[PDB]
């Protein structure tokens, strides 16, 4: 009965290390900075309690820079780590199945078929490999998930217009690890670009201070990283550092006034310093949550992000069918396409100019760099396309069959010998 | 004195634009560039020229083509104009496969080996991401050392081609070109930083779009 | 270390002591989601998943 | 628009002679321009780095332009450029550094290197324009009909990243 609990956390321990053992083996600087494990298919607990270690001395190293404090800002240490945290996922993909939220990693989304059209470079996946994790933004307000997310914007991406606000109590945290800034891009936007310009506009003059200021400026990129239990002290123990290194009346006026009001005077503070960051392992799943629609969504990221169920309610009538259409031509969305291609019946009139904001001509696009095989299969047995016809615009003289061969598409070459004759 | 480019026509534009690259090679894919063709087919275009595109280019195809455009003709053409998008870090273009330097390219645009076009203008608009060649009536203008640091909301485009297309759609009718230059220099230098293009130049009279 | 070793009771062998048991157990007995829990699954799944053989994860 | 160039007092042209017709052409050509020049003889291989060096460390914040004429026949302008950066020198801020030189270019805010090749035509031009057309053109017009009449009677290359225009009246 109750005997269950071990397992149900055994076995949560045992899906996080190989989430964190990909990382510690892949990636460079781990490689380059001692931090680096064996590579295995099976990991263990030693990935695990690398983390602890590695989170400890990041904790240490700026706890030793610092000296015995005062009373001063006991009333914000202690704040601070005693607070309520809520993380926001902020994407455009459907997350609900109802009421659950089944949020999937970069790596466990590819693993299978996926719905994909996240925000990883390559790169991300050789650097660090970090891929195998739910990327979250902090709020620090403390209020209700049920009111609303005010903190719109990371660094300075907007990933998505839905937001997926969770309490930070859940037992899936548990194993996460936090960042003061992008874990690619140590670099904390300041001042001219960060958001909420109505509150750092009133306070000049630190904004230079918060406006570059890299962390761990030793290899230029060896990022900080916080356990679960190191993420509240250092939010605030950093902070304090900043404060002692800075000069302004800001300083004193609503750094040690908003200890009474941790509402927007607080999550402002805490949001313009640093930028947060947390990273749960591979997968995400609860029913304690909430969906904030932040702004409406356009078409664009409705293709992107694959989601047919917003994306059916966006599409009206056949002129937003083929601008639809056009966006799956490019970027390979074979799932939109055949969508697109049961309700709608398009001609191939249609595709024979280029919609306002594209450009490359109809047999360029299918013979692109990424494009997919799909759609240029059911274009060209379907009386949409020219399989010979040359291109008149860019790269002119050349043929579909040039552009497979140039870029090295079996796949495709294959396709165009077959459904034409080129 | 000036050009004289009352001629029929005025001379070609041609673009090469290198976005994705062999992995051998090792480089990055250089995201948020085909816009910047965009701008610069429509803005020569807009004038006179005849815009040629050419994507994603090789180490031995920017050599050829150059000497095919070369010796075709341009005794009714005014001048001549070439822009180069790539991802050098030299003084060198990098085809896909691989590094172009410069020299050769121009060699054939000599008054020694391209009579046709003698007395005429051969712009070189190169954006890299300094063997210059010396001769008469060339202008090379680089636009080295990117990387203000964008973030995972990528750059759109990128500064100098912007801001050059931006400046000559209004001021290429009245105001010169190397008063044109200067201004790029200038809106890249002031709202830009917070490393800079340079102007080659040999031309030995003035340039005018009208 | 024991304590997670002997608290499969829910085993009848040695060897073969999930089966599709370990699924039966985590959505019954607590509120563990289902999207999670075949996730779960997947790690340890050789097709009986030995107790002994799952215990050098330390 | 253009760089403002009615200051109190105008920036130093110090004329680094080397080894004789032309430094003289020089000297009374900028001095028509209200300028303050200097002429330096002949001097070694290495030469007086600290020249330049110690210009500056005055208050050039009177000055409204500088100008450095090395005419000679082992020392690059990488370690003499390097003075004038702006942020160690930042009493030159703003404000044009010209480089007239005749016989590797450092990318810097406002310079303007007029390397030419190895008196000769390069000056007799050069001063002559000076003399005529210095009312209307500004200094990139001079530089391209100096530029013209050396060719047509081994090239000037003038390279510029000035950010504004330059009229010297
Ligand atoms: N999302 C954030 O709030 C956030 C916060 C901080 C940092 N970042 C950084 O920016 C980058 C963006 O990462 P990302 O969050 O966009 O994810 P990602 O690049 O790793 O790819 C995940 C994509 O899949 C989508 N997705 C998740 N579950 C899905 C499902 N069940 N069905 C369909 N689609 C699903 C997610 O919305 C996301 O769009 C990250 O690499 C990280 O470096 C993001």
């Amino acid at each position: 009965a109750a005997a269950a609990g071990k397992i149900g956390a055994f076995l949560r321990k045992a899906v996080a290390a190989q989430s964190y053992g990909l990382m510690f083996a892949n990636g460079k600087l781990f490689e380059a900075t001692g931090d680096a494990l064996e590579k295995r298919g099976q990991y263990g607990f030693s990935a695990l309690q690398r983390l602890d270690g590695l989170s400890r001395r990041n904790l240490a190293a700026v706890e030793a820079r610092l000296g015995a404090l005062d009373s001063a800002e006991r009333g914000l240490k202690e704040r601070i780590m005693t607070g309520a945290w809520h993380f926001r996922h902020q994407s455009n993909a459907a997350l609900d199945d109802g009421k659950t939220a089944a949020i999937a990693s970069n790596h466990l989304l590819a693993r299978e078929s996926r719905s994909s059209g996240g925000n990883t470079f390559a790169g991300d996946k050789a650097l660090l490999s970090n891929h195998d994790f739910v990327f979250f933004g902090v709020e620090f307000s403390g209020r209700g998930k049920q009111d609303k997310p005010l903190n719109h914007k990371h660094s300075t991406m907007d990933f998505g217009a839905n937001a997926y606000v969770v309490p930070d109590t859940l037992p899936a945290c548990r194993h996460g690890y936090l960042t003061l800034t992008d874990h690619f891009f140590n670099r904390v936007p300041g001042g001219r670009e960060a958001e909420h310009q109505d509150f750092v506009g009133s306070f000049p003059q630190m904004g230079a201070e918060t406006g570059r200021w890299i962390h761990e400026g030793k290899y230029r990129q060896n990022a900080p990283i916080f356990n679960y239990r190191d993420m509240k002290a250092a939010v605030a123990l950093h902070l304090i550092e900043f404060l002692r290194d800075s000069k302004d009346a800001a300083f004193k006026a609503y750094v040690f006034d908003q200890a009474m009001q941790s509402g927007q005077a607080l999550d402002r503070v805490l949001n313009s310093v640093f930028q947060a960051e947390f990273h749960i392992p591979r997968l995400m799943a609860t029913t304690d949550y909430a969906k904030h629609p932040l702004r409406p969504m356009l078409l664009k990221e409705a293709v992107d992000s694959v989601n047919l169920p917003a994306l059916s309610g966006l599409v009206s009538s056949k002129g937003d069918a083929v601008t639809a259409m056009w966006h799956a031509i490019d970027k390979g969305k074979d799932a939109v396409a055949a969508h697109l291609l049961g309700n709608w019946r398009f001609e191939a009139g249609d595709f024979a100019s280029a919609p306002p904001g594209f450009y490359h001509e109809l047999n360029y696009a299918l013979s692109e760099h990424g494009a997919s095989v799909y759609i240029l299969d059911q274009f060209l047995s379907r009386g949409w396309a020219a399989v010979n016809a040359p291109f008149e615009h860019v790269n002119s003289g050349e043929t579909m069959l040039d552009n497979a061969v140039k870029y090295g598409n079996r796949e495709m070459a294959a396709a165009l010998i077959k459904h034409g004759a080129d | 004195n000036s050009y004289k480019m009352d001629y029929p026509e005025m001379g070609l534009c041609i673009i090469i634009n290198n976005k994705n690259f062999h992995k051998s090679t090792g480089m990055t894919s250089r995201s948020g560039t085909d816009v910047d063709a965009a701008n610069l087919r429509e803005t020569f275009r807009n004038l006179k020229y005849e815009v040629r595109n050419k994507n994603d280019l090789t180490r031995e195809e920017i050599v050829e083509l150059m000497r095919d455009v070369s010796k075709e003709d341009h005794s009714k053409r005014s001048s001549f104009v070439c822009v180069l998008l790539s991802h050098g870090e030299e003084g060198i273009i990098f085809g896909t496969n691989g590094p172009v330097d410069l020299k050769k390219i121009t060699n054939f645009f000599r008054g020694d080996r391209c009579r046709s076009l003698t007395g005429k203008p051969k712009l070189f608009i190169i954006q890299a991401c300094h063997k210059i060649p010396v001769e008469a009536d060339f202008l090379y203008a680089y636009s080295t050392a990117p990387g203000y640091y964008s973030w995972r909301n990528s750059k759109d485009g990128s500064w100098f081609i912007q801001s050059l297309c931006a400046m000559l759609k209004q001021y290429a009718d009245k105001l010169e070109f190397m008063h044109i230059l200067t201004r790029v220099n200038r809106k890249v230098a002031t709202e830009f930083e917070s490393q800079i293009p340079c102007i080659v130049s040999m031309l030995t009279k003035e340039l005018y779009f009208y | 270390i024991r304590e997670a070793f002997r608290v499969f009771d829910k085993d009848g062998n040695g060897y073969i002591s999930a089966a599709e048991l370990r699924h039966v157990m985590t959505n019954l007995g607590e509120k563990l989601t289902d999207e999670e829990v075949d996730e779960m699954i997947r790690e340890a799944d050789i097709d009986g998943d030995g107790q002994v053989n799952y215990e050098e994860f330390v």
